[PDB]
């Protein structure tokens, strides 16, 4: 608020310290609309829906299968299927490994089929093991967190700390009138 | 409840009722009680491991141990109260120089 | 002048020559102002007369040297090799336990604090200066890049600081200013002696902590590089080294890194075959690995217990070490000029030519005090504004300057930390007397009942712990630190005695019978899982 | 250094009441209050002149430059 | 994986044995073990 | 309740301790399975221990790996450097009586790999002062001619410290 | 609360060496290791008390308690003898732990 914030504007810096975005809602429903509009925002929820990430070797191939439940999605509203998580793994990075193959089975497992200095298979398995539990699933990638806040009246207004303002304004649940 | 029991025709209550210098906070801090010397927004941190002064036990979040004076300036401060006031004084004293 | 002035000449006691191998000068004795059975320097100049004559107040240093010839004759002779400034009221001045009539006879006030030099007529004071703790481990954190660990080496000949930075992904690799593009620590402490991968995993992570998956990245890049011990491993650390030393340059196949992993670089440990240094770098790893999982377990630079106060005795010892190393170098190059040109061997003049080379050990020793520039060529800690002229505004001004501690800043742009009042200086430093201006909080003062200590021996304390029950580090398994608290002697690990409460109680009970108790102290630490014994003084109490 | 002739506030001569004060301190042993009370001054002004005064000239005359 | 050698206490890798079978075998010592592995962690 | 008397029992020889770092303990049935084949050597003046472990030619031998890169090998070399100590003693008890024996040295065995040195020394072509810590590393592999007959026997040692008392 | 572990766990290593000294006493070809302190007084022994503690009162009567050590011997430890560089490697062989003797003050 003080003298390092007036200089934050007079210098017109490209990156700033602690941004907020104040968005409003449409209806007057606290819990359900709060959870679904908050759940349409944050990213990298893969460390809460998987319970483990394991890698096994079956005699010519490798399984990096992930156990996605349905109980976490039941509590807080995330309108996604396992196909949406497969699309999220399909664009998990820009260009690292994620090109060739994924699979979809009945009880929600996605094992990345891989094919070959020497013996780079174990190195790819360790790097893809250590780069997987921070892969985003559903939400916006350039927003840290979100807090819904109560005013003096019975109104609920969410607020994020990101940088978009275009993909945040283009979001179902909120109105693009004022933010 | 100190300003209401304070008699009229005295200097600091008149100077708080009129203008130039002195408020109700200064006369309540001289007479009644000094309260909650804060630094950097929150209360005072742990100067040692798990505590601030070595005169209080570990994991003691009591007000007399973590930066709440209770004596006014007329009665006199205790040495942990004196150190807690000295920290908050030197904070505002170094932000001017 | 009683202990360290003899210790300096015991490291440069003998000189050589390139003319012949049968030439040596041997320093036997040294003392300040003492010649024969008479009194200690029968008449000096008084300290009041030299403040009016614009003189200095000094006593001569008398050394005794051995003098030889090819006729193998050996005798002794006392010579004067220069003046050394005497401080007021300390064991060499006239004003030591003087009577009140003696103070008025010599025109001196009996109530001045003393302790100040009187050089070139004017009164100079060497200030007390704080710095960080030498030979001890400090850990700092950062939000942007990552957590950085430092370890300042307190070696004599060189100034080292072995940094332990990380960049990304837990790719831990230590750095140095005498090493090129650096190497991850698996290869580094694999070159030190820890060769198994089972005990590079248990030593720094524990049994069932969350520390295992954090450190296990650095195992994965073990096979990415020169793995499979020292036919490849130590050679890769030796290949990326600075200070190539082209004199005998052929060593850089096996032996250029055995120079680097020993007393030349990175530390002050004098091990031949490395078990402690292989652990000390490995125990330096665990304090970072614990700080990655929990960012609360970090150290603060502003803590008073992390700092040491350097007094007026250490700086004069450094200056006299430098001017005595320069004294032998300017004299060796001036005595080989004369002992080569004629055919005969010169009997005299090898002792009678020292008076033209003893005027720079006197003028420089006064110049570095009167000016304030403690410029040492080998040491590289050039600081200005050390000595300050004694304030004589009033009586409380000349006394409050002899109590003053002046700290040094890094840069004056974004400091914000070492100007607030720390709660850890309760009764140690003055909580009121600070200057108002640019030096607000950077300049401090001592309280009444304090004492700055000295390093005593460091030798019998280590032999006393082994009596009390601790094992040596070469007798314990590498998979044993889920035990009780591990004893540290000035940062160096000793071997983790069981039941540390009884050890602390018996060590404090031995302290109260006589273990002389200026600084040799003990304190436990639960979050570090250790128990420290401190002997290396330079620290308040 | 020396006791002043007149007191600062009103101006009563207190320079005549220093040797007679030191005579009452050593012999006829009294406290400072009563021996300074039966000496003249009743007010606490001009009583402060004899009470809080340091005698520096007795220490200054030990550094006599005209003799040895 | 995080499996250690019972003979020399080193880190073992996953290699391809003559283009078509998988086995865990280090270059640290003459050791090989043809089992399949698990890398489950919470 | 009585005691069990300790004696210093004489000092005429030098003892040592292996203290292995590779094979801790088996799950049961008389563990730790110490081998028989080793028959190793010794070096003084740098103390340079070596001890050997036989391999398994029946299981997990990897006949392509053990004879492809390096030579056909059966030895598995360990290495340790001892250090002098004080106050350590050895103990053996016969039903009433504890015997202290000065043991004087403790080392740790670490498996230094020698065949990588043998492979790198082949694939290459296919000064009087050191002042501490380099003279010891230089003088390390000179004599080595103490290829030793690995013997046993509890009769020449138990009937060696009991005679004096 | 740290004084409770200085009396509860002392009733464990005293009973652990009591399960090691007299229970396995008959004839194992087997060695142990004691940690005696230096500057030894120039003997007395264990003196198992009334099912309590174990406290050595050594000869040269000044008194020296101490039992119990750590579990650092999870690894294999085997002692051996040596002669003058001609015959060595005559192992006895086992360690069954260690004890530490600490002089009380
Ligand atoms: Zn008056
Ligand atoms: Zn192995």
């Amino acid at each position: 608020l003080g003298v390092p914030r007036i200089k934050e504007i007079i210098n017109a810096s490209k990156v700033i310290s602690t941004p907020i975005i104040n968005a409003v809602l449409v209806n007057d429903n606290d819990e359900r609309a709060a959870r679904v509009v908050k759940g349409r925002v944050e990213k990298t929820l893969l460390s809460d829906v998987a319970f483990y990430v394991q890698d096994v070797y079956k005699d010519n191939l490798s399984f990096i299968q992930v156990r996605i439940d349905l109980g976490t999605i039941d509590k807080l509203q995330l309108e996604l299927t396992i196909e949406d998580i497969a699309v999220a793994i399909t664009r998990a990075s820009k260009l690292k490994i994620q090109a060739s193959d994924v699979n979809i089975i009945g009880k929600d497992r996605i094992a990345i089929n891989v094919f070959p200095s020497e013996n780079d298979v174990f190195y790819r398995m360790q790097q893809l093991r250590r780069a997987l539990p921070d892969v985003v699933v559903k939400g916006l990638p350039d927003i840290s967190r979100a807090v819904i806040n109560i005013r003096d009246d019975g109104k609920r207004e969410l607020l994020v700390e990101g940088y978009g303002l275009r993909d945040v304004m283009c979001t179902d649940g909120v109105i693009g009138s004022r933010t | 409840v100190c300003i209401n029991e304070l008699d009229n025709w005295n200097a600091p209550l008149i100077m708080a009722t009129c203008g130039s210098k002195g408020s109700t906070l200064n006369v309540s801090q001289m007479v009644a009680v000094v309260g909650q010397q804060i630094i950097s927004g929150n209360r005072v941190p742990d100067g040692f491991q798990d505590r601030s002064l070595p005169h209080f036990p570990k994991n003691s979040k009591t007000p007399q141990s973590k930066g709440f004076v209770r004596n006014s300036f007329f009665s006199g401060l205790s040495p942990p109260e004196f150190l807690f006031h000295a920290i908050s004084g030197r904070e505002g004293l170094v932000d001017t120089a | 002048v009683d202990t360290d002035l003899k210790k300096i000449i015991k490291a440069n006691q003998l000189i050589l020559s390139d003319v012949d191998p049968e030439f040596y000068l041997k320093y036997v004795d040294i003392r300040v102002g003492k010649k024969s059975s008479s009194s200690t320097k029968d008449y000096l100049t008084p300290p009041h007369e030299c403040r009016l004559r614009d003189m200095t107040y000094s006593a001569p240093i008398y050394v005794d040297i051995e003098y030889t010839r090819g006729r193998n004759i050996i005798m002794h002779k006392d010579v004067e090799i220069g003046r050394m400034p005497i401080m007021l009221r300390s064991n060499k001045c006239i004003l030591y336990d003087a009577d009140e009539s003696k103070m008025a006879k010599l025109n001196e006030c009996p109530l001045d604090p003393g302790g100040y030099f009187i050089v070139n007529g004017t009164e100079k004071v060497i200030l007390v200066q704080e710095q960080l703790s030498k030979n001890r481990i400090i850990v700092e954190a950062d939000e942007k890049k990552g957590i950085v660990q430092a370890s300042v080496t307190s070696s004599t000949h060189e100034r080292k600081s072995k940094t332990y930075v990380i960049t990304k992904n837990g790719k831990i690799y230590l750095k140095h200013n005498s090493i090129a593009e650096e190497i991850p620590i698996a290869i580094v402490l694999k070159a030190c002696g820890i060769l198994s991968d089972l005990e590079i995993m248990q030593l720094v992570c524990g049994n069932d902590s969350s520390y295992q998956d954090i450190f296990a990245v650095n195992l994965e890049e073990s096979s990415k590089l020169d793995i499979y011990t020292q036919q490849q491993a130590l050679e890769y650390i030796g290949a990326k080294v600075k200070t190539m030393r082209r004199q005998k340059l052929t060593i850089l196949q096996e032996g250029i890194e055995a120079i680097a992993t020993t007393v030349i670089a990175h530390l002050t440990v004098e091990a031949l075959d490395f078990r402690e240094k292989a652990l000390y770098i490995a125990m330096m790893t665990r304090r970072v690995v614990m700080a990655m999982y929990n960012p609360k377990m970090i150290d603060d630079r502003d803590y008073v217990g992390n700092k040491r106060l350097e007094l007026a005795g250490q700086l004069i010892s450094l200056l006299f070490e430098d001017l005595f190393k320069k004294f032998n170098n300017d004299f060796k190059l001036s005595i080989d000029k004369v002992l080569k040109k004629p055919n005969r061997a010169m009997e005299y003049d090898a002792l009678l030519s020292i008076n033209v080379h003893s005027n720079n050990i006197t003028s420089g020793l006064n110049r570095a005090i009167s000016t304030g520039n403690w410029s040492l060529k080998r040491f590289k800690m050039e600081r200005a504004g050390v000595t300050h002229v004694l304030s004589r505004l009033s009586y409380i001004s000349a006394l409050g300057m002899m109590t003053r501690i002046s700290s040094q800043f890094e840069k004056s742009r974004k400091v914000s930390g070492p100007r607030a009042l720390q709660p850890s200086q309760f009764g140690m430093l003055c909580t009121a007397d600070t200057p108002e201006g640019e030096a607000c909080g950077l300049v401090k003062n001592l309280a009444l009942m304090t004492h700055i200590t000295t390093d005593d021996e460091e030798e019998p304390i280590k032999k006393l712990c082994y009596v009390l029950g601790v094992e040596d580090i070469t007798l314990i398994d590498s998979a044993s630190l889920h035990l009780n608290y591990g004893v540290y002697l000035n940062g160096t690990l000793i071997g983790s005695i069981r039941f540390p409460t009884k050890f602390v109680t018996q060590f404090r009970h031995l302290r109260r019978t006589g273990k002389v108790s200026e600084f040799i102290s003990i304190y436990s630490n639960s979050h570090q899982m250790a128990v420290h014994i401190a002997t290396d003084g330079g620290r308040i109490c | 250094m020396i006791v002043p002739v007149r007191c600062f506030s009103c101006g009563k001569v207190v320079g005549d009441k220093w040797e007679s004060y030191l005579n009452l301190l050593q012999e006829d042993e009294l406290d400072e209050g009563t021996a300074l009370s039966r000496l003249g001054l009743k007010r606490y002004c001009c009583r402060r002149m004899i009470l809080t005064h340091v005698d520096l000239i007795e220490k200054f005359l030990r550094y006599n430059p005209l003799e040895k | 994986m995080l499996s250690f050698c019972p003979s020399c206490n080193n880190m073992l890798l996953i290699t391809s044995g003559d283009s078509g079978v998988y086995t865990l075998a280090c270059r640290s010592c003459p050791y090989e073990f043809p089992i399949e592995g698990i890398e489950i962690y919470d | 309740i009585e005691e069990f008397p300790l004696k210093i029992s004489g000092e005429e020889e030098s003892l040592h301790v292996f203290q292995y770092a590779n094979r801790p303990r088996l799950v049961g049935r008389k563990p730790a399975e110490h081998p028989f084949i080793s028959a190793a050597r010794y070096k003084p003046k740098s103390h340079l221990w070596e001890i050997d472990i036989p391999l398994d030619e029946q299981a997990f031998y990897n006949k392509d790996k053990a004879e492809s890169e390096w030579n056909g090998v059966n030895v598995q070399t360990l290495k340790g450097v001892g250090v002098e100590n004080n106050g350590q003693y050895a103990a053996f008890v016969k039903d009433m009586q504890v015997y202290l024996v000065p043991i004087e040295r403790v080392a740790q065995l670490k498996p230094f790999f020698k065949y990588i040195d043998d492979a790198n020394v082949t694939r290459k072509q296919e000064q009087n002062r050191l002042t501490g810590s380099l003279l010891a590393h230089k003088v390390a592999d000179e004599e080595a001619n103490i290829e030793l007959t690995w013997a046993e026997g509890t009769f020449e040692q138990f009937k060696d410290t009991i005679v004096k008392e | 609360k740290e004084a409770a572990a200085e009396l509860e766990l002392l009733n464990a290593d005293h009973q652990h060496i009591l399960r090691k000294l007299k229970k396995m006493n008959n004839k194992p070809e087997r060695f142990m290791v004691f940690q005696l302190p230096t500057r030894l007084p120039a003997v007395g022994s264990i003196r198992v008390h009334k099912s309590g503690k174990l406290s050595v009162k050594i000869g040269n009567v000044v008194m020296d308690i101490g039992k119990g050590a750590e579990t650092t011997f999870l690894q294999d430890v085997i002692a051996l003898s040596i002669a003058d560089d001609a015959s060595s490697a005559e192992l006895l062989g086992r360690v069954d732990g260690k004890i530490v003797v600490t002089p009380q003050i």
